[PDB]
RNA sequence: UAAUAGCUUCUUAGGAGAAUGACGUAGCAUGCUACG
RNA sequence: CGUAGCAUGCUACGUCAUUCUCCUAAGAAGCUACCCC
């Protein structure tokens, strides 16, 4: 606001009030020049209320700006995240079986519920206690959704792996339950 | 003589004989009559006393269930009933009847005499399970003695009708199964033999025989011959919580519907069933009058979306449960094959269709990403196949390689305040005051031991005929308010920094996605779900908050997708039920400033005899049925009468249920499918979950004024009440609403209320209660045993007979009458373990510095203000306790910056924290 | 008043066995985690301290883990 | 306030004041009047902005020490929660608590869960004769304030040690520490 | 590590109102100079 | 007696500074209901 011609009309106002002041002045002059100053005064606050509303307008104006920015910034940084992701479940799709039971279709349309039971490559079994791991899973093979599965590992809840002779009874209490066995289709 | 007699009623079928009552006289039973004529209306116990009853015993001189009732009237009804037996003489479900006269004193008396009945008719066995009360229960134990369903011991256990505690009771219930289904194949035959034979009558409940077998046609005027009508509208629907509490359509998963045969190998491909629920609703409901379309989205209104809903949820326990959920289909966007969901397939709609399918797509805008990363149909395709044991609940796949198991640690402990509060005085042996609410931990297998309280849903067919009338005056309690469709610029957040669900979650919180959509696609995506169905994960959390017992509490968080829309549909009518004072839905209104006081002076609206009523529901966010949580979206749909069509509301009620009622739960890496009850973290839960409270408290009050026996009733105004309720339930088909105006009144008048979510409290009539025209425990505890397959123990609900000491508990906070100022308001004080609780017991390190929490401890002390006004001092205690330790903390954290810079706050206006005015103003009622 | 003394220590003791990684042992701290909830529901001051020598000795058993000599030397 | 703003505030007062106490009449008094009121604008214009000071440095003392003192406390969170155990432990004062704690200090700690039914299994070392000598009696092994029936003992390499080996002329031979497996009596 | 609601504390911005003071233009009362 | 100008005191409108009050929006922290008894 300095720079502007209300400060300088001020202090020129200022400095013949202080130079008739110094010089002995008449009372006329005097008050003349006050009142000059005080109308340079009253400008130069209007000039200051201008100037910082003006200031704290652009400042707001560039926190609006510096904030959009950021907000496009990250739309297209989740936009890309959103599409890695729907393409990576894409090449993970096993499209042989997948494409056959789809084209089987009447409709083109098929449960949800289905798509892994027909299509899906692993199984993920998840056994709270050994009376469950005889009854579904013992031995090497066995039949769920009507396929023959072949176990491939065995972790425990500790992600520690389990070798298929420690799973017995006398050694079922030693196990971290429950097992969660990964087979492969068969 | 009272052996001639019974050689006749013999008659010339062979059968042997012992006479029930002594000496030629009426034996005098209590049966179950479903009743309607000039003067009584109800389904209630009545007396009969018209019958002479003989028990036949085969040979070995064993009693077998085989009755022979010899009912006797006047002549004239004696010849009608013989023309309308030799009418339907010949149909295969009608009992033998006998018609003799026999010289009884001086005259000819003639009796009909039906030969082989049971003990009791299908009314009893309906009766005794939906008025389930289980200090007297003797009409349901010797049904299920009688016919093999338990060996009589079973009644021994201390629990057995417990639906939680003892889920075997099922096990039990469905062997009545194929007895109950017979009963309805019998009956699709007997309606045949009136339509062809000319007959218009009334089939009731109470003219069934368990076996199958009719026997009254007391009532029935006969027309010309095949032009008959049977009136089923009475039969179907009391007997309709009854095929799904037995399972009484197990026998129809079977081929050749033989329980003997093996299951039907349906194709796993299919998930179109449209022709199987006709064939089954033309099998059994042959003769329900109203239209049934197996899909709903051909149904006209709301009122025929429940209908067919009802049907249909007991039409789906039939058809294998790999062919519901979503229905894939592969689209192509820039010739790269996506598999992507393009429709539902509801146990409860049926198979819906999206309108929207964009084959052959180019480029994918925000929106389209948004659905395509929201719903399942690439998870669980990409996925691998997932057989969880832990679980009943079905599992569809594994999306990680391994499963993750979550754990709970412990909180941390607050020395400095526990140091304080023993020296003070606290924690002493045998003290009032003790530490009952820790933090519980909890260890791997929480996360999917909770989930697995999923197997407490089943699936529930509610009575139809009556629920379309609770309906009613449920949306007669929601009358006040307002709602409708809002833009994407009107919807306001509370809270945007937190998670957007799944799997939405490994990007950020809901302030991305709410910042990242501008609002033209913002209401482009909830213009999308008006036409479009779009299923949602919803993640399953642990919580980690203070408790009293230790069983985990999950909590389910909902995508961003789905609240995102669910928002901008429900708000406007959230936010006008949370800004109304004086209203049964109390939400949105504080405690503080007198807030307590109002709520209960407006609980008191001027009843008769008032004593207060409080019930729990036991499992009450995953026991509730699927057709109460679509009732609740229902009634809460009902404001978009002109912001939105028909179908946009249909399709609105299902992304609900996709995205809500019956959704795919990832729990620990794993997606389940929930079978039911509202998810914990939607929009509209405590709203909804406020719904069905009220259609739980209206159904019980309609149960209680029917099942009232109808001479007894003094009040001549409520006896015409009851007579009409039970026309506008079975014998009137629409909207009645000058009635449904008389009965909320009648509600509001004797049966004041007071809701939030589930917490209820009532401010019943006394002397009705007495008289049973109004509802009481006993009839919510039967209500809640036969519509949500839960039993309301007597040793949660309480009741307060004496209205100085307010309510016994409602929210967690007791009620008493306090001396302010020079007048009596009710202050609610909280349990006082609970705040000490909180004070030991914090869930973040800082939180356990003490100096840095003063704004922590004055909200304590601003929610334990009124347990000075108790009259137990230890009790009293507790509020000085945290203002001598808001003292001391204010005291050394002025030493601390005393220690830490040179000089003093300068501005420090904390010495109003240990005053009790500033706490005593937060119970005045100026603000 | 030394019943509620054993169900805060309990407390700072299994936030201790947490903050030692025995969150990772599923075995061990399914058995912590049941002693924790058994200690802090219980209404007789003697099970709570046999159940607590229980949970104690999980920190004792771990020989690196704490440096007992030095703690209990302050004494 | 006593600031520079207030020096001339006060100076101006003290000149008006004397005014008062003159006080007869009316031009010079009114001028007084108007220079004691810009003086009194101009030390309140410049001690708002000093009492804005004030304020916004009482702001950034408060966040100053609910930061450092919440990462202190956030970074010594292992072994103050460990002090803390140890502090109440003591605090209890229990038998059987200070007795497997000052058994830990020697070294014989157990080697599992310490079980609470009886005939329950207990695997516990013992690293020197000396500590063996105060808790084994006998054939009975006091741990944990409870009476334990000793079952097999085996040395460092596993090889089972019977009892009548264990003494003080034949201690140092043995490859100690000692396993003891005990059930609870 | 969820939805909704209520409450406490702090900060910022905006608006409105009241009071005090500085200043600038319009209206009223009084005194002085010039002319009629 | 009127007009023009100057000076002093009193009211109306506008600008600025300070204090106080109320509200509307935004942000940050915390507590409770929620879950279980
Ligand atoms: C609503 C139902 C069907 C409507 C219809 O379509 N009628 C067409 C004509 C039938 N006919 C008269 C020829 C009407 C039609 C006539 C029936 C009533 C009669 O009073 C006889 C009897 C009197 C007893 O107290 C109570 C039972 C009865 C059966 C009544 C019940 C009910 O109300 C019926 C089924
Ligand atoms: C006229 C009479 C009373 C009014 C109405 C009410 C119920 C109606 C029957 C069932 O709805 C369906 C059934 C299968 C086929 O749809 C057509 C024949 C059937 C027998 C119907 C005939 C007739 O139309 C009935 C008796
Ligand atoms: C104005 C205020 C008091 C004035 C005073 O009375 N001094 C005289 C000395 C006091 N006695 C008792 C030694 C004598 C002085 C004293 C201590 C100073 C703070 C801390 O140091 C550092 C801190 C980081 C940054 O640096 C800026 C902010 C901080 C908050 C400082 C602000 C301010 O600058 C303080 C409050
Ligand atoms: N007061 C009475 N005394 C004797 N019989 C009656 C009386 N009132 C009605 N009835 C007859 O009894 C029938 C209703 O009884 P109900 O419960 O149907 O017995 P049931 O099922 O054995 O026929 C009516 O059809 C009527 O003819
Ligand atoms: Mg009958
Ligand atoms: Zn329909
Ligand atoms: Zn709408």
């Amino acid at each position: 606001f300095s720079s502007l011609p209300s400060y300088a009309a001020f202090a020129t106002a200022q400095e013949a009030y202080e130079q008739a002041v110094a010089n002995g002045d008449s009372e006329v002059v005097l008050k003349k020049l006050k009142k000059s100053l005080n109308v340079a005064k009253s400008e130069f606050d209007r000039d200051a209320a201008m100037q910082r509303k003006l200031e704290k307008m652009a400042d707001q104006a560039m926190t609006q700006m510096y904030k959009q920015a950021r907000s496009e910034d990250k739309r297209a940084k989740v936009t890309s995240a959103m599409q890695t992701m729907l393409f990576t479940m894409l090449r993970k799709l096993d499209n042989d079986a997948l494409n056959n039971i789809i084209n089987n279709a009447r409709d083109g349309c098929v449960p949800l519920n289905i798509i892994p039971l027909t299509t899906a490559a692993k199984l993920m079994v998840v056994i709270p206690d050994y009376n469950t791991y005889k009854n579904t899973c013992d031995g090497t093979t066995f039949t769920y959704a009507s396929a023959l599965w072949e176990i491939q590992q065995v972790v425990d809840a500790d992600s520690k792996i389990v070798q298929l002779s420690e799973i017995s009874m006398d050694n079922s209490p030693n196990l971290a339950w429950p097992l969660i066995v990964t087979a492969l289709r068969a | 003589d009272a052996q001639s007699f019974l050689n006749r009623v013999c008659g010339v079928s062979a059968a042997r004989l012992t006479p029930c009552g002594t000496g030629t006289s009426t034996d005098v039973v209590y049966r179950a009559f479903d009743i309607y004529n000039d003067k009584v209306a109800g389904f209630a116990k009545f007396l009969k006393t018209n019958c002479c009853r003989f028990q036949e015993k085969d040979e070995d001189d064993n009693l077998i269930d085989s009755y022979f009732v010899v009912k006797r009237h006047t002549f004239s009804n004696y010849q009608h009933e013989e023309t309308i037996y030799n009418l339907l003489k010949d149909c295969p479900a009608v009992a033998k009847h006998d018609f003799f006269k026999f010289r009884i004193d001086g005259d000819m008396v003639p009796h009909i005499s039906r030969q082989r009945l049971t003990k009791y008719t299908m009314a009893d066995l309906v009766y005794a399970l939906r008025h389930f009360d289980e200090g007297n229960c003797d009409t349901l134990k010797e049904i299920l003695v009688t016919y093999n369903c338990c060996d009589d011991d079973y009644f021994n256990k201390k629990d057995w009708y417990d639906f939680v505690e003892n889920p075997d009771i099922l096990r039990v219930y469905a062997n009545l199964g194929e007895r109950v289904r017979q009963a309805l194949l019998k009956t699709v035959q007997f309606c045949d033999a009136m339509r062809n034979a000319g007959i218009v009558g009334v089939l009731t409940l109470d003219n069934q025989d368990l076996n199958g077998n009719w026997y009254d046609f007391g009532d029935f005027i006969q027309t010309t011959p095949g032009s008959g009508v049977p009136v089923v509208d009475s039969y179907y629907s009391l007997l309709m919580p009854i095929l799904t509490l037995t399972r009484a359509l197990t026998a129809e998963s079977h081929v050749d519907t033989d329980l003997t045969k093996p299951y039907i190998k349906w194709d796993l491909l299919k998930y179109d069933f449209t022709e199987e629920r006709l064939k089954l609703f033309d099998r059994y409901f042959k003769y329900w009058d109203q239209t049934y379309h197996p899909n709903c989205v051909n149904c006209l209104d709301d009122r025929c979306i429940l209908h067919c809903a009802n049907f249909n949820v007991l039409f789906s326990t039939v058809f294998p449960p790999t062919s519901f959920g979503p229905l894939v289909r592969k689209i192509f966007v820039d010739g790269v094959p996506f598999v992507v969901s393009t429709g539902y397939h509801f146990r409860e709609l049926g198979v819906v269709h999206n309108q929207d399918v964009n084959l052959h797509s180019s480029r994918l805008s925000f929106k389209e990403l948004l659905v395509y990363a929201a719903d399942p149909a690439m998870h669980a395709a990409s996925g691998n196949l997932l057989l969880d044991k832990r679980t009943t609940c079905f599992s569809v796949a594994a999306l990680t390689n391994n499963v993750a198991f979550q754990t709970v640690k412990p909180g941390n402990f607050n020395k400095d305040f526990y140091d304080f509060a023993v020296s003070k005085g606290f924690f002493k042996e045998g003290s009032s005051v003790e530490l009952k609410h820790f933090f519980f931990a909890q260890d791997g297998n929480a996360a999917i031991s909770d989930y697995d309280y999923y197997r407490y849903n089943l699936p529930t067919m509610c009575d139809i005929r009556q629920l379309l009338f609770v309906v009613e005056v449920v949306d007669k309690y929601f009358d006040c308010y307002d709602g409708g469709c809002i833009n994407a610029n009107q919807v306001i957040v509370n809270n945007l920094d937190k998670s957007a669900g799944f799997p939405f979650n490994k990007w950020g919180k809901a302030r991305l996605y709410y910042d990242s959509m501008s609002y033209e696609d913002q209401d482009a995506l909830f213009a999308y779900t008006k036409r479009n169905v779009i299923p949602t994960i919803t993640q399953m959390n642990l919580k980690y908050a203070i408790s009293a017992k230790n069983r985990a509490r999950t909590v389910a968080g909902v995508s961003i997708c789905s609240t995102m829309t669910n928002r901008q549909f429900h708000q406007k009518l959230l936010k006008s039920i949370a800004a109304t004072r004086g209203a049964t839905v109390v939400i949105g209104t504080s405690k503080f400033y007198g807030g307590w006081h109002n709520m209960l002076k407006t609980v008191y609206s001027d009843v008769e005899n008032p004593h207060l009523m409080g019930w729990d529901y036991p499992k009450c966010d995953r026991a509730m049925p699927n057709m109460l949580r679509i009732m609740a979206s229902l009634v809460l749909a009902r404001k978009h009468t002109t912001c939105c069509s028909l179908s946009h509301r249909f399709y609105r009620l299902a992304n609900e249920c996709a995205q809500v009622l019956s959704e795919m739960v990832m729990c620990g890496g794993s997606l389940y499918v929930k079978p039911g009850g509202t998810s914990s973290g939607d929009a509209t839960t405590a709203y909804a979950n406020s719904v069905f409270n009220i259609c739980q408290a209206v159904t019980a009050n309609v149960n209680a004024l029917l099942s009232t026996d109808g001479n007894k009733i003094a009040d001549k105004y409520v006896r015409n009440l009851q007579h009409r309720l039970y026309e506008c339930l079975y014998r009137n088909r629409d909207v009645d609403t000058d009635f449904v105006n008389e009965f909320y009144a009648y509600l509001r008048k004797h049966f004041s209320m007071m809701i939030l979510s589930d917490d209820a409290v009532v401010c019943f009539n006394s002397t009705y209660a007495s008289q049973g025209l109004v509802a009481s425990i006993k009839n919510f505890k039967s209500v809640l045993y036969y519509q949500n397959n839960v039993f309301m123990s007597e040793a949660k609900c309480w009741t307060e007979t004496d209205l100085t000491k307010g309510p016994h508990e409602f929210c967690s906070q007791h009620t008493m009458l306090v001396k302010q100022g020079d007048d009596y308001v009710y202050l609610p004080y909280p349990d006082p373990s609970r705040i000490l609780g909180a004070g030991c017991f914090v869930d973040d390190i800082v939180k356990t510095d003490g100096t840095l929490m003063i704004e922590r401890f004055v909200s304590l002390a601003i929610d334990a203000y009124p347990l000075t006004k108790h009259p137990n001092q230890e009790y009293a205690d507790v509020f000085h306790l945290y203002l001598q330790y808001i003292r001391k903390l204010h005291d050394e954290l002025t030493g601390h910056m005393l220690d830490m810079y040179s000089v003093m706050l300068t501005n420090d206006n904390t010495s109003r924290y240990w005053e009790p005015e500033f706490y005593e103003a937060m119970y005045t009622p100026h603000t | 008043s030394k019943m509620s003394d054993v169900k805060c220590t309990s407390v700072v003791l299994l936030s201790v066995l947490q903050q030692l990684r025995v969150e990772s042992s599923s075995k061990l701290w399914a058995q912590c985690v049941q002693l924790h909830n058994d200690i802090l529901l219980a209404k007789d001051t003697t099970e709570a301290f046999e159940k607590m020598v229980s949970l104690l000795s999980v920190l004792l058993s771990m020989q690196g883990a704490v440096d007992i000599n030095k703690l209990c030397e302050e004494m």
